[PDB]
C-alpha cells in the first residue's frame, strides 16, 4: 500500500502503520 | 524531505522506514 503518492493525513497514516511501535517523525518542511 | 519523496513523487517502503524511530 506504500508504493503510491501519499499526501497529508494519508502519509501520516502510512508511517503509523509501517513504523508501529518504533514510532516515527513527520517533518513536512 | 518526506513530502518530496512520498507525496509529490511515488513513495516506497524504504523511504517511509527512514522516518521510523
Amino acid at each position: 500500500f506504500v508504493n503510491q503518492h501519499l499526501c497529508g493525513s494519508h502519509l501520516v497514516e502510512a508511517l503509523y502503520l509501517v513504523c508501529g511501535e518504533r514510532g516515527f517523525f513527520y517533518t513536512p518542511k | 524531505g518526506i513530502v518530496e519523496q512520498c507525496c509529490t513523487s511515488i513513495c516506497s517502503l524504504y523511504q517511509l522506514e527512514n522516518y521510523c524511530g
